[PDB]
This record gives C-alpha cells, structure tokens and sequence, in this order.
RNA sequence: UAGGAAGACCGAUAGCGAACAAGUAGCGUGAGCGAAAGUUUGAAAAGUACUUUGGAAAGAGAGUGACAUAGAACCUGAAA
RNA sequence: GGGGUGCCCCCACCCGUCUUGAAACACGGACCAAGGAGUCAAACAGACGCGCAAGGGAGGAGUAUUGUGACAACU
RNA sequence: AAAUGGAUGACGCUUAAGCCCCAUGUGCGUGAUUGCCCAUUAUUCCUUUGGUGAGGGCGGCUAUAUGUGAGAAAGUGUAGCCCUCCCGAUGUAGACGUGGCGUGGGGGUGAGGACGAAGCCGAUGGCGCGAGCCUCGGAUGGACCCGCCUCUAGUGCAGAUCUUGGUUGGCGUAGCAAAGAUCUAACGGAAUAUUUUUAAAUGCAACGUUGGAUACUGGAGCGGGGAAGGAUUUCGUGCCAACGGCACUCGUACACGAGUUGUUCGGUCACUGAGCACAACGUUACACCGUUUUGUUAGGAAAG
RNA sequence: CAACUGCAGACCGUACUCAUCACCGCAUCAGGUCCCCAAGCAUCGAAUGCUCUGGUACAUAGAGAAAGGUACACUCAG
RNA sequence: GUUCACCCACUGACAGGGAACGUGAGCUGGGUUUAGACCGUCGUGAGACAGGUUGGUUUUACCCUACUUGGCUGGAGAUUG
RNA sequence: AACGUGUCGCGAUGGAUGACUUGGCUUCCUAUUUCGUUGAAGAACGCAGCAAAGUGCGAUAAGUGGUAUCAAUUGCAGAAUCAUUGCCCAAUCUUUGAAC
C-alpha cells in the first residue's frame, strides 16, 4: 500500500512561512488555546544568557519571570489516561502542547 | 423466590433444584395444590398413589386419555404420575420440618406460591435407520414453594 | 542460534490451526485430516464453623465479606 | 400535551426476486445473537483544489543532526 | 341443449327501482339563465422544501440603572443574517447534492468520573420530515470515557437451499411388539405397614440373594478350549453422581488394592516353499531402477 | 569306549475374551467372522420332535375381545 | 395391456358423457420409457429404428382443513349496561 | 367455565455486549552466527516422599561439578555458605536412528 507521500519543495517552504506569521498575531495564538495573558511583546524575544543554565530550577524561574508558566501549567493539569484501545498500544497518556523555545543550535 | 411472603415470621419455605423428574409431569402435579392446606394436599397425593383420584392435566394434555376421575376438576383429561407425586411428597415433608423449627403449627398452614421451571438439559443419543444419530434428551425441573399460617 | 527496537494493526466466531497439559484430543488401512476451550470469584480464601430436616444430594437458619442476585467454570449477564 | 390497553364506524391481498405481466396453484422464506460482499497497486483520460510558469518536477544517493529522530532540514 | 349450488353485485322491482326521450331551489303554461352526492382535479387560505428566482435593510447619536425586552453575521450550504413576493414539488433502472446521520483508530482543542465510567433495561419524556440525538429512573453495574475541527478505515444487514452457536412448535406425540416366562416365602436395602385434617374404600410401583415351584437351550447348545482382533474387560472389598434408550440394592460402570511362576508346553536357538532383494554389475540428467533358484551372484582373483 | 555318580540346565509368551455384550459394522446393532471335543429315545438319519449332564429365565412392563393391520396361525355350505 | 371393436348368452334395457382425458402418501404394474440380451433393416464403425421379443426396487401422515363417529363446557348488549 | 391471547413486576434458560490481555500479525537493527561416524535430526522407554499430563533430565536420571549472590522452597511433608536462583568451563548420557 502507498504509505508515504511526496510534496513539492516550494509548497513545503510556503507552509512553514505561513505558520511562522500566524504565530506573530496574538488573536490567532489565543484562539488555538494558549494562555498568553501575562506575556509582553508577542513575539517574545529573550536574551542569550538562557543557553548557559545548568539546573532545572534556574529554568523554571526564567519561565515564571517572562510569564510562560501559565501555558506549562495548562499542559500539566491536562495529563490523563487516553480513551479507547490506544492505551493498550504503548500510548497510555495524552497531554496538550505548550510553549516553544527556539535556539540557534543544539547547545 | 419469585414472590415475597406477607408475614415472614409465619412462613416456611422449601425448594429443590435439578430434580430428575419430567418437567411437564411435575408442572401439573405441583400446580394442583396451590391454595390448598398442607394436610389436604398430602391426602390428595396419597389417594393419587392409590389411584382413587387423579391429577388434572391442563396445559400439557397433548393427546392423552380421558377418565371419569377428572370430572372433580371440571375437565376430562388426567393421569397418575407416580414419580412426580413421590418427589412432591418429599418436598412437603421438608417444608413441614422447617415450620416445626420456627414453632408453627403444620395443621393450619396453607400452601401459596408453587412454581415449576425448566432446568438445564442432559444429552444422550439414539440410533436411527440409514446410519443416523438423533438426540435423546432429558428435561429436569426446579421447584419452589412456601406456606403461611393464617 | 542469542539479543534488541517498534506499530494511526487484531482484540477471544478476531489475530497464527493453537492467548489454555495445540499439531494436543479425535478421525482414516494409509498418504493424510485436525478441533472446542480466557479458571475474568474476591484486595485478601476470609472458599460458609455450628443448629435442624434428610439415606445422600440438598433445603431451612447461622456466619465471612463493602457486595453472596461475587458460592466455585463463581466480573458484567442481552435477545430468542 | 405525550405514553399504555380495550372498543366502535371506515380503510386495508405476503415480503424479497426474475419478468410484458406476482396476492399467486413461480422460486427463497421456524426464531434470536455475533459475523457477512466494489478493496489495494500500476498506465492513461476528464472535472474540481493548490504551487510555480517557457519552464515544472524529481529519483537514487550524499551533508549536517535519544533528541516529537524510519520524522523534519539541506544539495 | 351439459356437466359442484349461484348470480343485472345482492335483495328486490311491474301507477318500475325496466326501455326511448324531457325537466329542476323556495311556487314547473305568473320569480328567464346552479335540484342534490362523491376526487391526491380546479379556486382560495396556512405551513414546508427547491429555485435560470424577484425586491428591500445592514455608516447602529432619541430617551431611558435595579429592586415595553430581545436580536441584526455583506451572507452557497447550519438552530438558515432578517423581512416581503412569485413559480415548481409523484417516479423503477440510473446520475448528482447535503456546515446530512451513525461506528473503530491518529493529530489538536475542551471537559466528565468511586457524591459512580462503559455496557445493559424501559407505559422516561423532549427535540428532528428522517437517519438519529438528549434528559429521566434502575430496589443495574463497578472503572474508565466523551463534545467540537480535522486525518484515516477490515465503517451501518432481513433474507445469499449464507457461516458458527443457542432456542424452538410438532410433543409427553411416533414409538421402546423376532429369539415362548415367570410364580412364591424369608432375608437385604432409605426405598415401609409413611394418615391427626377399628381392618378395605388415604405410600403405589419396582430391585438383589437363598430355598421351593415352573419352564427354555437340546451336543451343528445362551456347553468346554484356541487362532485373528481386543488389552486389564480377570479377582477381592467398597460404591450408585453419570452410563447399561424401563429398572437396579446388580454391572464388562466408578474407586482402591491384587493376580500371569516352565531343562521337557508355543516361539527363537536350528529346515526348506510360493517368494523378497543386501552385495556385485549395468542403466539413468538424477537410484527412490533392473538382474539376483531352469544349480544358484558378479568380465568373475568373493574358500582364512 | 560302554555303565554309574556329582553339578548345572539361558531368553520371550502364560490373566481374561473369542461373541444375540469383550472382534468389524459411529452402539451391549436379528448382519459378518477360521479350528477341536459332541449323550438318550423315535427314525434311513448331524432331517425333525422331546429329554439326563453343563448352561440359562437376559432381552421395558401392567390392564385388556374397538376399527384397520402383520403372522415362521386356522376353518368354511353349494 | 388396451380405450375401441367383434362374437356367445341373459334381460324391460343392456343410452351417451363430465368431474386435473375424476380417482397411484387408495391398489395393481400388463403397456409405455434407463442400464442386460436376441432378430430384421440401416451404418465402414461406434451405433440407430413411434419395428418385433424376453428380464427388469412403486418411499413418508403423528400437522391444518374436509368427512365419520366420540365427549366436556359457556352464551340474549351473542361473554359487558 | 376451561384452553388460548395481550400488558406489567419478579424468577428461570442462554452466554451476547462492555471493560480487561504474559497472545498473534507486520516492519527494522546487532553478532567472536550455522548440525553429524568424537554418532545428528527424529523416534521409544524410564527418573520426584506423595507425581496422570506437561516441563527438566538419563541408572551420577525435576539432577553431579564451577561461578556470583544470600535465606529461602512452599499444597502437605521434610532438612537446616550449603540450598534455591541466574550463568558456565568439568562430567554422566538407557534402547534406537545415516546406523555400520
Ligand atoms: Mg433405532
Ligand atoms: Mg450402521
Ligand atoms: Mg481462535
Ligand atoms: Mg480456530
Ligand atoms: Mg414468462
Ligand atoms: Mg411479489
Ligand atoms: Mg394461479
Ligand atoms: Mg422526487
Ligand atoms: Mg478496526
Ligand atoms: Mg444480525
Ligand atoms: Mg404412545
Ligand atoms: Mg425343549
Ligand atoms: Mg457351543
Ligand atoms: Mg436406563
Ligand atoms: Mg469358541
Ligand atoms: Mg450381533
Ligand atoms: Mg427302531
Ligand atoms: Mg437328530
Ligand atoms: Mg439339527
Ligand atoms: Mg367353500
Ligand atoms: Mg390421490
Ligand atoms: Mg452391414
Ligand atoms: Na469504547
Ligand atoms: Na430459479
Ligand atoms: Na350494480
Ligand atoms: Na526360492
């Protein structure tokens, strides 16, 4: 059976560009389900000292400072056991999608 | 039990499961004593054994014989089922023993709620012409009753 | 032969014939053919001592357990 | 107002099928539960959606990566 | 002039309820132009649905707290953005449409659950033209599950002399009729001599052993021993759930224990027969082929 | 070499059945299945009938003059 | 084998038809019409012939109705007012 | 009158549905990777205190030996680093079978 698909290279780059622009409008961000009431200046840009953190405690303080902890709490409270046969097939829990953090590399 | 006694402190109950008697015969034998007294029901069973009276067959009468002794019950068909009468006599004796334990007087009890049901069947086989085999099945029954002192 | 990794798959008439003492029980002189069946009671056997009727099987009480219409092919328990 | 059971006056041939024509003295029809039949691949054509346009698009390979990593990015 | 008794549809009708024609309300040689009954037809009114549809509003300043009020979306399609108006509506084979219904799973989003999830039940009603959806009750259950947007498929049953299970009238019916057959007393057994409402008319029927009686097989035997086949059916003690198409206290049934002893019997040791086919040789793409007792293997040096 | 005497004599089978119930016919099925022994009287007799020995009362039974049946059961004037 | 026909007799007379060419889970099975076999004619042959001849399984009712007998028992608002 | 019919409450018969799943099916990867006359694969018979099948084993027969760990095994018995458990070097390995 035909399991995989081909997509034109230009169309794939068009889709990425459109999704990036959609993330810049707070009305579309709230409508998808994210909690951004305490954020300032969407799109949010933070300094580069973040890459030097070594402890998870430091990371959690940074998320609270910029107001991104509400979206993290939304994912935490939504964790639950999946309905149906899927829980027998190695996908037992479901959770929602939270914030993104984009980095210049894998460092 | 399908039904509940009105006064539980003056009632004696008894039941038997998977009794090895024909269900259709026991259905008629047990049904006739509903509403009777305990002593009157025992007397009728003794006279049926002596073949002086008969048990009326009202629902499973099929094509069975006619007799003069069925006129007492207002019909024409009846029989004298030996195995079912003996089994029903044992059940009444157990119910009478239960009443003695509770302190009641067996001479005043009146029978209420006789019920006969079909039990799981038992399978045998018989041999027919041209190399065929057909079922030869047995039909047991469940019986339950109680009786109250007025 | 030893290990590993998985799945937008099937879910006990499905998926291998076989989730079970299954290439077993059984069938055929033979070459060969070939099933049904979840022990899924309960968290724990705590699996009903004892009284009474009965030859026994069992019935009527008593008792364990949150539930015994959860009593042993014992979750739920449809239709004819 | 809805629901259940009975009654009265009126109306009312047995379902599915082949066939010009079935209520048929045409065939299949005891009852219930669970199963049960236009799918996947490959070549071509037309309609409709999307990208680019005298150009469009690759494939195979390769470059960089326990990380949503058999994905995604790049040539 | 014909074959079951029988058809103006039946009864019946003769100052017709028959045949051929003519009329019509209240008042038939004085009201000129509708005596009356019955349609999925015509006119008219209300509602739905679809259009080669036709028009209109949509730049919200009139004024207003509680103890005349709600809406208004620039729109194919929805609980249709709203208000007027016009025209069509049945249909086998067949084509197409639907912000049409329902089922298992993936990506998202939002909830529910031991103060009770799924499943199951219903004189539980409400909503929708409908496929269906939702609430209610359970004197049901005891651990998971759904709304919406999208992606995906082993996605919807009344019939195929359909497949697999279960249930069913017929039905306590058809039958259980070859081989002649049993009776009596005592004992055994829970299977009796069972009555509280004189004795018979209220515990029937049936089982084994022993004695007695009667009878059958009739030596080509329901006698006593073996082969083939079977493989513990043999024996003692116990036992009656299921099985011996009725019965059982009996049993080739079930349970627990026991039993088969050879220098001479049968077989091998230890013979040849109808025959078979190792070795050797030959053939075959390939031995899994052929020859191999008419005194006898092998182009053949087979004697230890 | 003929007598006598002393010692030792290996292995496997061995129960039960062989049939109107132990085998083959889906079964305790009126079918089928090889061999040996074989009494008295009648009589030509291994025909057929009855009997001592041995063996069996096991094959669902009880009550009981309907029609119509089956029978290895009969009789009928002219 | 017949339906039909034709003879012998009796008689008042020995008319003609229908009922799924009445009637096979009522019978019988002579005919017709499988497989065996013989003859004649036809065919190169296997075979053929509405030509002759002989031998050749006749299954099931216990259901509904109809009919024949046999019994039990309601009912006047034909079960109620 | 009974039989028969219909509706509701309760009880039988039967084993569907739901929720569970140490099973199947499909795809991918890694090795000091491939049996036997030094008698294989298969086939038979045996072995436990109580042991029918299955599992393990072979008259050293639910196991002997080495190694790491340490207090269990369990239905009832019974014994008290040495068992059990995992792994593996040294051994035993009945009758057959290419079978010689
Ligand atoms: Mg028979
Ligand atoms: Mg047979
Ligand atoms: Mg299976
Ligand atoms: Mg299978
Ligand atoms: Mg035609
Ligand atoms: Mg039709
Ligand atoms: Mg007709
Ligand atoms: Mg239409
Ligand atoms: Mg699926
Ligand atoms: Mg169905
Ligand atoms: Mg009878
Ligand atoms: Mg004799
Ligand atoms: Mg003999
Ligand atoms: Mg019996
Ligand atoms: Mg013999
Ligand atoms: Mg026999
Ligand atoms: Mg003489
Ligand atoms: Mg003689
Ligand atoms: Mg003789
Ligand atoms: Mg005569
Ligand atoms: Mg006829
Ligand atoms: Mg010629
Ligand atoms: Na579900
Ligand atoms: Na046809
Ligand atoms: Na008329
Ligand atoms: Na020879």
């Amino acid at each position: 059976r035909r399991w995989h698909r081909k997509i034109n290279l230009h169309q794939k780059r068009f889709a990425v560009v459109s999704a990036l622009a959609a993330s810049s409008l707070p009305a579309l961000v709230m409508s998808r389900g994210h909690k951004i009431e305490n954020v300032a200046e969407v799109p949010l840009v933070v300094e580069d000292g973040v890459r030097a953190y070594e402890k998870t405690k430091e990371a959690m303080t940074f998320l609270k400072t910029v107001g991104a902890i509400d979206d993290v709490n939304r994912v935490n409270d939504s964790r639950q056991i999946r309905a149906g046969r899927g829980k027998m097939r190695n996908r037992r829990y479901v959770a929602r999608r939270g914030p993104m953090l984009v980095m210049p590399d894998n460092k | 039990y399908s039904r509940k006694p009105q006064v539980s402190s003056k009632t004696a109950k008894a039941k038997i499961a998977d009794l090895r008697c024909h269900y259709k015969n026991t259905f008629e034998t047990a049904n006739v004593i509903n509403g009777m007294k305990l002593r009157k029901a025992q007397q009728l069973y003794r006279q049926v054994l002596a073949k002086t009276r008969c048990i009326p067959f009202k629902r499973y009468n099929g094509k069975i014989g006619n007799t003069a002794q069925a006129k007492e019950w207002g019909q024409t068909k009846g029989r004298w089922p030996r195995k079912s009468v003996v089994a029903m006599l044992s059940l009444l004796k157990n119910a009478e023993a239960n009443a003695i334990e509770k302190g009641l007087d067996p001479g005043k009890m009146v029978i209420k709620h006789v019920q006969v049901d079909q039990a799981p069947r038992v399978r045998r086989r018989t041999f027919r012409a041209h190399g065929r085999i057909t079922p030869y099945m047995r039909s047991p029954c469940h019986v339950q009753l109680f009786m109250t002192q007025p």
